RNA sequence: GUAGGAUAGUGGCCUACCAUGGUUUCAACGGGUAACGGGGAAUAAGGGUUCGAUUCCGGAGAGGGAGCCUGAGAAACGGCUACCACAUCCAAGGAAGGCAGCAGGCGCGCAAAUUACCCAAUCCUAAUUCAGGGAGGUAGUGACAAUAAAUAACGAUACAGGGCCCAUUCGGGUCUUGUAAUUGGAAUGAGUACAAUGUAAAUACCUUAACGAGGAACAACUGGAGGGCAAGUCUGGUGCCAG
């Protein structure tokens, strides 16, 4: 179309029933453990987000 | 040097005068005296304005990006001027239709155009007592016709 | 017409939003001291960031003479009062550097865990929350109370309620009554 | 178990409208809320007063039960309470009774209506009575 | 200026007669203000800049402009008289009007609430303890703005991380942490609800009995996820399109 073509276009895929991550003061707590109790490990550098190891 | 300005006790008026002239080279300034946004400026100094949609019309982007920007043909309702605002998201052109109601705002840039739609200063916010970025998403529906 | 009830947009955002390395200090400091929100550390500031510019205020007028001396004096006793400056520190230019670590350690948020009674710094949270710790014989149930050290020995489980051991309390009513049915 | 502790802070002696003021503190231990009329019997019982010449309001109880702060007085007599108290207060008390009256908007309308109307409605009423037959 | 007139009184306030002054680049005069003035507001190193219709103080106005009665005090508009502009009621001869009080409606607009309850407070007026009071308060609507903070917590067992008595290979795991629709005991007030509190009467608050949590809920949204700038070189759909 020459209006919204590609909105139209896609397919729908659906919510996943995944369980709630929690509100408040239990999704910053769960942040504090992932940041620096935890500590991910590091080849040289930190990674927030890190990607499957492939090109 | 001195540099220019007098540096006398009472040498205070004379400054202030300079100042004032001065000022007459500022825009924002200048603008805000003279009430450019009251005489002209489609809209009458204010953050929206509701219009009338005379028509939709696809306007030819700017350069380096190229594409047909679904913009509307709006007659502001209160002053009578006619001015063209884009319609954004995927689609939105269709759910706007044509003859309807359209609460415009201003797109960013204090007047001026949006980056690459030429001779374009609107965005659509309402259509007929909505909100276009809700129909897109459809977490609301709209009033029927 | 009867006055403006006064307000003040008190707890300030900082001015500019993601500087990453103040950002992760922010987390550390909520892990540290069970916040809900970077929020709370924004007031934290803002009432640290008032103390400073008023010690800045009383350093810009000379020590020995009367404003200075005297209110300064006031506010640092008022400090102490609080529990964040020491006894060793009352000269006013110690409390210039105070640091939010130090005001965030003086709440019933943490004066319930550093004096033992929940077990977990969060658990001590939900607690306050939920009708037990009474600061007096009177139940505070604000995390963010800031004790004021002269009666932070008088913090107790609460006279009423569990823990405390007045009522043992809902659920345990419950299993009791299971228990009869049974 | 809790024994209803009653006590009568900040007493004023009032010569003036023949009575003694006060704010009611009370306790609960374990119990909640005191009750209105019992803290009446308590004072009469405290001062020789009768609960009929005791009148208390305000109070609102501390917070986690405990404690309540009103405000107590103990007239000199009955018929002095009744003649100085507001009415509301005697009402709530049992004291007298509640005076019976129209809306407040319905009372206004009325007033209206007479301003509109002049002398006596009598005259009024038979020219409306005339005008029934034209 | 002189004299009168007037005014409660000063005064070109007005009249008579005379003099030719008076203001001005230290911006007079004129024009504009999407200007009522100030207290103050926002911002906030210091200096500033912008805003001030709006809770207090002043000033104006009651559709416009005029005129006046009464009165200590009005050039009053919930007084009158007129004209203009708008409009009502009519048996057509004539009458009545003025929400920029409150509530409400239209209208305009991006843009703003109930035609509620009462004098209990606050104060006000009178012939006045006693009446009245859309001044004022009380709720209603209200994500204007502001403050305080729930949206699980502690277990156990079951699978993994960390200290390690010793590291002939193990491993107990003696000690501490995180994950499982396990499960279990202990609260919770958001809801509801006798009561009692409040209150003018009510609501609501605070106080309580009783019921009310286990992922199906007694469910957090908004925006973003190349840079500026916190965070995806994930997967598909697209293929200058639509965005
Ligand atoms: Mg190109
Ligand atoms: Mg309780
Ligand atoms: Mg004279
Ligand atoms: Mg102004
Ligand atoms: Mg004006
Ligand atoms: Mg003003
Ligand atoms: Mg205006
Ligand atoms: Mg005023
Ligand atoms: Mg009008
Ligand atoms: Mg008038
Ligand atoms: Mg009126
Ligand atoms: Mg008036
Ligand atoms: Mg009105
Ligand atoms: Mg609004
Ligand atoms: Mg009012
Ligand atoms: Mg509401
Ligand atoms: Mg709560
Ligand atoms: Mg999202
Ligand atoms: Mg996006
Ligand atoms: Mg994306
Ligand atoms: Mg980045």
């Amino acid at each position: 179309a020459r209006a919204g073509k590609v909105k139209s276009q896609t397919p729908k895929v659906e919510k996943q029933e995944k369980p709630k991550q929690p509100k408040g003061r239990a999704y910053k707590r769960l942040l504090y453990t992932r940041r620096f109790v935890n500590v991910t490990l590091t080849n040289g550098k930190r990674k927030m987000n890190p990607s499957p190891s492939s090109q | 040097m001195g540099k220019g300005k007098p540096r006398g006790l009472n040498s205070a008026r004379k400054l202030r005068v300079h100042r004032r002239n001065n000022r007459w080279a500022e825009t924002t300034y200048k603008k805000r005296l003279l009430g450019t946004a009251f005489k002209s400026s489609p809209f009458g100094g204010s953050s929206h304005a509701k219009g009338i949609v005379l028509e939709k019309i696809g306007i030819e982007s700017k350069q380096p990006n190229s594409a047909i920007r679904k913009c509307v043909r709006v007659q502001l309702i209160k002053n009578g001027k006619k001015v063209t605002a884009f319609v954004p998201n995927d689609g939105c052109l269709n759910f706007v239709d044509e003859n309807d109601e359209v609460l415009l705002a201003g797109f960013g840039r204090k007047g001026k155009a949006k980056g690459d739609i030429p001779g374009v200063r609107f965005k659509v916010v309402k259509v007929s007592g909505v909100s276009l970025l809700a129909l897109w998403k459809e977490k609301k529906e709209k009033p029927r016709s | 017409p009867r006055a403006p009830r006064t307000y003040s947009k008190t707890y300030s955002t900082p001015k500019r939003p993601y500087e990453s390395a103040r950002l992760d200090a922010e987390l550390k400091l909520a892990g540290e001291y069970g916040l809900k929100n970077k929020r709370e550390i924004y007031r934290i500031s803002f009432q640290l960031s008032k103390i400073r510019r008023a010690a800045r205020d009383l350093l810009t007028r000379d020590e020995k003479d009367p404003k200075r001396l005297f209110e300064g004096n006031a506010l640092i006793r008022r400090l102490v009062r609080i529990g964040v400056l020491s006894e060793d520190k009352k000269k006013l230019d110690y409390v210039l550097a105070l640091k939010v670590e130090d005001f965030l350690e003086r709440r019933l948020q943490t004066q319930v865990y550093k004096l033992g009674l929940a077990k977990s710094v969060h658990h001590a949270r939900v607690l306050i929350s939920q009708r037990h710790i009474a600061v007096g014989k009177q139940i505070v149930n604000i995390p963010s109370f800031m004790v004021r050290l002269e009666s932070e020995k008088h913090i107790d489980f609460a006279r009423t309620s569990p823990f405390g051991g007045a009522r043992p309390g809902r659920v345990a009513r419950k299993r009791a009554a299971a228990a009869g049915g049974e | 178990s809790d024994a209803i502790t009653i006590r009568t802070r900040k007493v004023i002696s009032n010569p003036l409208l023949a009575r003694k003021q006060f704010v009611v503190d009370v306790l609960h231990p374990n119990r909640a809320n005191v009750s209105k009329d019992e803290l009446r019997e308590k004072l009469a019982e405290a001062y020789k007063a009768e609960k009929d010449a005791v009148s208390v309001f305000g109070f609102r109880t501390q917070y986690g039960g405990g404690k309540s702060t009103g405000f107590g007085l103990v007239y000199n007599s009955v018929a002095d309470a009744k003649k100085f108290e507001p009415a509301y207060r005697l009402v709530r008390y049992g004291l007298a009774e509640k005076v019976e009256k129209a809306s407040r908007q319905q009372r206004k309308q009325r007033k209206n209506r007479g301003k509109k109307i002049f002398g006596t409605g009598k005259s009024i009423a038979k020219k409306a009575a005339r005008r029934n037959a034209d």
